[PDB]
RNA sequence: GUGAACAGCCUCUAGUUGAUAGAAUAAUGUAGAUAAGGGAAGUCGGCAAAAUAGAUCCGUAACUUCGGGAUAAGGAUUGGC
RNA sequence: CUCUUAAGGUAGCCAAAUGCCUCGUCAUCUAAUUAGUGACGCGCAUGAAUGGAUUAACGAGAUUCCCACUGUCCCUAUCUA
RNA sequence: GCAGUCAAGCGUUCAUAGCGACAUUGCUUUUUGAUUCUUCGAUGUCGGCUCUUCCUAUCAUACCGAAGCAGAAUUCGGUAAGCGUUGGAUUGUUCACCCACUAAUAGGGAACGUGAGCUGGGUUUAGACCGUCGUGAGACAGGUUAGUUUUACCCUACUGAUGAAUGUUACCGCAAUAGUAAUUGAACUUAGUACGAGAGGAACAGUUCAUUCGGAUAAUUGGUUUUUGCGGCUGUCUGAUCAGGCAUUGCCGCGAAGCUACCAUCCGCUGGAUUAUGGCUGAACGCCUCUAAGUCAGAAUCCAUGCUAGAACGCGGUGAUUU
């Protein structure tokens, strides 16, 4: 069993959870719910929404040896 | 004249009539078949329906095109603290069918089995039993003649066990009280068993296992007041009709003069007892388990309460029975599991499974996560905590 | 002889009668318009529906004058409908699309613009041949 | 005020606040709504319902009594600062 | 050629809201069409202000298809008063 | 309309595998006629929708018997109505006819079932056009178009819902009776086998799915939104801000919970006795014979098991019974 991830808002996936589309060009698209899928319907992007994982990651949000003996 | 095109009828005539059942507990119509050389064991267990979560497994079914790949599945989860015994009934079989000729019951009677012999339990004097236990003031010769009598007679023998209410997140407090049928060899090993049994208590394990198949047996979810429609599956009548398009148009022909038993009519639906069958044993609980929710693939430790907690129910502090696919009636109602009426080859019976996982994310909406361990590495800090 | 090797577990339906699919061969139809669905039952008023893998029986709307005007079997690759499958996902499709194929199965073109189910590639090992992306 | 505008919607003045009421929120209804995939297969018939829409720009067929046809068809735009 | 008339249906139009036969035949559109349209015409019973033919534009008129759209339908579901 | 009897013929040969002339006996009352009993101080007329039940003269699905049955396929027949008999094109149509799927697309009844259930397309008033007829009014069983579908609150019936009385109250139970449910296909394999010269080409055991039907259920997925839960927008109103009112829920994005979808998931049992039929043993009848006595095996049948009610005038076990 794989976690999927979100590949719109980026959250975690369980198994047998969310949905999942494929355009015409077989980029596989995968939501966690429809409030995700329902962006990506809208032409809406990630990166301009606050809460993706994409946004934070754009606004850097809150990320806070050996020896050779040879 | 005749129907102009052949549909099946709408509708099962066997569950008839469609009226509100007789109680929202549903009534064991049957027993499994008593092989007497088997140990006494209890034939049926009380619990409570808590709610639903998702599986993963891998599927043993050669052949399949899912054979070794991994499937979800839905499964319900019955909250089943052990049930404590409080007496034994015996039968006899006469040419007017199974008699009860006694009943004994222990001395001290919980004060959860007690409540339900009363309406308002607050103004009573709670005078239940107060006499009957007196009956072990002696030697208790008085109990012993009818529980040899029992012995003496009483082809069939079952057992009085009760829920514990208070041990579950229920509000009720008053216990449910039912009769369950020992089928350990040997009427006077079973009412010997029934006897040393007496106030204590028994847990689901001698009962049921695992991979093994049970019937659900409860009262279904009701909903009213019905219209022919949704009650029958009768097909909506046109947008143009007047008066109504949620009905029969022919209620019936002239002849005979009367509408008939068999015609869909507006009446009740939901609340009617049913006896589901065949659900496989997917999980036994013991709620002293801590990683109740675990499985040697997941190994986290997390018991199968979900975050924020069986919507409607609480959170399973118990033993439990998680069982594949759905179960009749609805949460919080008081639900019977019954072993198998017969021996199911079957291969999907007999498949023995074992859990990968058990879908512990929140039931409240779309749960994003399992544990709060991992809802805090995901998400990291916030304004609150630190 | 619905040559269709291999069993097929049940996915949700979505194109009834009437339905016009897009034609994903190089056949040179453009639109399929199903008027059948192979090995439906009855059931009064019910409109018998295919799904991914489902053969039917259509005609060509828009196409090459050789492919109009004539009943033809098609197997549907493209389903546009949400369906389950036994591993929990529940996908679609963007659009509906078969490919118009023969009684036997094998099809009429050599090649299938656009990605196919894995159900309907592993139903008819002639779509399998023809197929691009699967899933 | 918005607006092409005695439209529709909100407001000042004046004038109302009259219409049996209380508690529920079954079936069926009357009145109003939304629906996955399909798209008239429903049906006497698209009945009914949906779709369309204002303004600026661009584009605009057969036929014609040369006045028409014509918002034919069909596209692009539109806020705020 | 013949019998016959006051004269013996011309120009036109047609299975037409006029055709019994009749779901006429052929063509066309369809998977399939007692429907539509185009033709043909010994036309039961077409036809010249009993007006014939044709026709731009118009029409809450009868009919046919197409695109868009839709709970008309597959097939029902849910909400508001 | 459906079924017999005789058996001249058909069938290479061969009446009767499958048929059947000449004749003849019948049944049936979804044909139409014949009649005129009932109703003309009114029994709503055609078709379709929807829904229920019944018939059998069985189209399919079970078990069988026959063949001009090698196999496949088909056809004849028995027990059989348990069970299913569809989606469209023209048509108001019933009918007819094509397309397609299908195991199969059987026939009929219930006031030619069913209009205070629908619809109103046809028929069948009152407007109007045409064609034929008539001097005319008008006619036309000739073609057209427009044309108000009323009432249930009564009784019963049915569906569900309460309930006095038998001391009270309470819990656990029994089960008369009544209801009952499952359906059908395909792929793999058997097997390229049996059989066949070949072309062709099965079945039982087994496995995996699917149809229709049914009871549930809401983890998940979708639908639904007055959570008017959060956010957005226009117009106007509160001097402005913040925050809000009004626009018959103002509109739009998301939207829990609930309800709910073959648009989601889960579930749908096992014994017994028979039918047709094939047999044993076995006389009548020293043989023969499945039948007379007796007897074995057997179908989607039937009775149960299981399943739903639980008699409110069927009932058992049990707690506690007032100053
Ligand atoms: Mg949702
Ligand atoms: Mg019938
Ligand atoms: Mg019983
Ligand atoms: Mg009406
Ligand atoms: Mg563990
Ligand atoms: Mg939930
Ligand atoms: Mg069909
Ligand atoms: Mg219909
Ligand atoms: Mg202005
Ligand atoms: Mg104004
Ligand atoms: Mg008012
Ligand atoms: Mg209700
Ligand atoms: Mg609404
Ligand atoms: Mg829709
Ligand atoms: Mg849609
Ligand atoms: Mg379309
Ligand atoms: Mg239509
Ligand atoms: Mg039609
Ligand atoms: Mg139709
Ligand atoms: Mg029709
Ligand atoms: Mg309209
Ligand atoms: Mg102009
Ligand atoms: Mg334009
Ligand atoms: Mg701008
Ligand atoms: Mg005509
Ligand atoms: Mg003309
Ligand atoms: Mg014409
Ligand atoms: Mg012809
Ligand atoms: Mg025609
Ligand atoms: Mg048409
Ligand atoms: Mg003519
Ligand atoms: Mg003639
Ligand atoms: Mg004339
Ligand atoms: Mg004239
Ligand atoms: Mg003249
Ligand atoms: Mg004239
Ligand atoms: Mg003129
Ligand atoms: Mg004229
Ligand atoms: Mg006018
Ligand atoms: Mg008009
Ligand atoms: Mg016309
Ligand atoms: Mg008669
Ligand atoms: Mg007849
Ligand atoms: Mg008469
Ligand atoms: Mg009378
Ligand atoms: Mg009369
Ligand atoms: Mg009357
Ligand atoms: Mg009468
Ligand atoms: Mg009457
Ligand atoms: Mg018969
Ligand atoms: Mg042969
Ligand atoms: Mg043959
Ligand atoms: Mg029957
Ligand atoms: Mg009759
Ligand atoms: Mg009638
Ligand atoms: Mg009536
Ligand atoms: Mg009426
Ligand atoms: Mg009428
Ligand atoms: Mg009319
Ligand atoms: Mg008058
Ligand atoms: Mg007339
Ligand atoms: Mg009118
Ligand atoms: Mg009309
Ligand atoms: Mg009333
Ligand atoms: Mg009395
Ligand atoms: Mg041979
Ligand atoms: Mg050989
Ligand atoms: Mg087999
Ligand atoms: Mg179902
Ligand atoms: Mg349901
Ligand atoms: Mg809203
Ligand atoms: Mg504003
Ligand atoms: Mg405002
Ligand atoms: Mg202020
Ligand atoms: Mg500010
Ligand atoms: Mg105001
Ligand atoms: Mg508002
Ligand atoms: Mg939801
Ligand atoms: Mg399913
Ligand atoms: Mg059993
Ligand atoms: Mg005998
Ligand atoms: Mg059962
Ligand atoms: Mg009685
Ligand atoms: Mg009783
Ligand atoms: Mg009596
Ligand atoms: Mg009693």
């Amino acid at each position: 069993m794989k976690v999927e991830i979100d590949s719109f808002s980026g959250a975690k996936i369980y198994p047998g959870r969310g949905t999942l589309f494929v355009r015409g060009d077989s980029k596989i698209f995968r939501f966690q719910n429809s409030k995700s899928a329902s962006l990506f319907k809208q032409r809406k992007n990630p990166r301009r929404i606050a809460w993706t994982v994409l946004f934070r990651k754009h606004h850097k949000k809150g990320i806070t040896r050996k020896t050779v003996k040879a | 004249s005749h129907r102009k095109y052949e549909a099946p009828r709408h509708g099962h005539l066997g569950f008839l009539p469609r009226k509100r059942a007789a109680s929202i507990r549903a009534r064991v119509k049957a027993f499994p078949k008593d092989d007497r050389s088997k140990p006494v064991a209890l034939t049926s267990f009380l619990g409570y329906k808590a709610g639903m979560t998702t599986i993963v497994r891998d599927l043993d079914r050669p052949g399949s095109k899912f054979h070794k790949r991994e499937v979800v599945e839905a499964v319900t989860v019955v909250d089943t603290p052990p049930v404590v015994v409080v007496g034994v009934v015996g039968y006899v079989e006469t040419p007017r069918g199974l008699r009860s000729l006694t009943t004994v019951w222990a001395e001290h009677l919980s004060d959860e089995v007690k409540r339900r012999f009363y309406k308002n339990w607050y103004k009573s004097k709670k005078k239940a039993f107060t006499k009957y236990s007196a009956k072990y003031a002696q030697d208790g010769a008085g109990i012993e003649r009818e529980l040899a009598r029992i012995k003496k007679y009483a082809s069939v023998v079952r057992v009085l066990v009760h829920t514990q209410i208070r041990k579950t997140p229920l509000a009720q407090k008053k216990a449910h009280l039912a009769e369950i049928q020992l089928n350990g060899g040997s009427i006077s090993e079973k009412v010997d068993w029934a006897r040393e049994h007496f106030e204590k208590t028994v847990a689901v394990d001698s009962v049921f296992e695992q991979n093994e198949m049970i019937d659900a047996i409860a009262v279904t979810k009701g909903h009213g007041f019905e219209g022919v429609t949704h009650r029958w599956g009768t097909k909506k009548l046109p947008r143009k009709t007047h008066r109504g398009l949620r009905k029969v148009a022919c209620i019936g022909a002239w002849h005979p003069a009367h509408v008939m038993w068999s015609v869909a009519r507006a009446g009740q639906r939901g609340y009617h007892s049913r006896t589901s069958i065949n659900h496989k044993i997917y999980r036994v609980g013991k709620g002293d388990d801590e990683a109740n929710g675990a499985t040697s693939f997941d190994r986290t430790k997390k018991t199968i309460t979900p975050m924020g907690g069986f919507v409607h129910y609480g959170e399973i502090k118990n033993d439990f029975i998680m069982v594949k696919g759905c179960i009749p009636g609805n949460r919080k109602r008081i639900v019977t599991l019954r072993k198998s009426l017969y021996t199911n080859t079957s291969r999907k019976a007999l498949e023995e499974v074992s859990l990968k996982w058990i879908d512990t994310a929140s039931k409240f909406g779309k749960g994003r996560f399992q544990t709060p361990a991992e809802k805090h590495a995901f998400m990291g800090t916030l304004k609150k905590d630190l | 002889g619905n040559g269709a090797q291999g069993t097929k577990f049940r996915i949700s339906l979505g194109l009834p009668v009437g339905a016009i699919m897009n034609c994903a061969d190089n056949s040179g139809a453009r639109n399929l318009y199903i008027i059948a669905v192979k090995g439906s039952g009855s059931r009064l008023n019910r409109l018998p529906a295919a799904s991914l893998g489902d053969m039917v029986m259509a005609t060509v709307k828009k196409g090459k004058p050789e492919l109009r005007k004539k009943v033809m079997p098609a197997i549907v690759v493209r389903q546009a409908k949400s369906w389950r499958r036994r591993d929990g996902v529940f996908l679609y499709f963007e659009d509906n699309a078969g490919v118009i194929a023969n009684p036997k199965g094998e099809m009429k073109g050599s090649a299938i613009t656009g990605p196919v189910g894995k159900e309907c590639a592993d139903l008819w090992p002639r779509v399998a041949s023809n197929s691009g992306v699967v899933v």
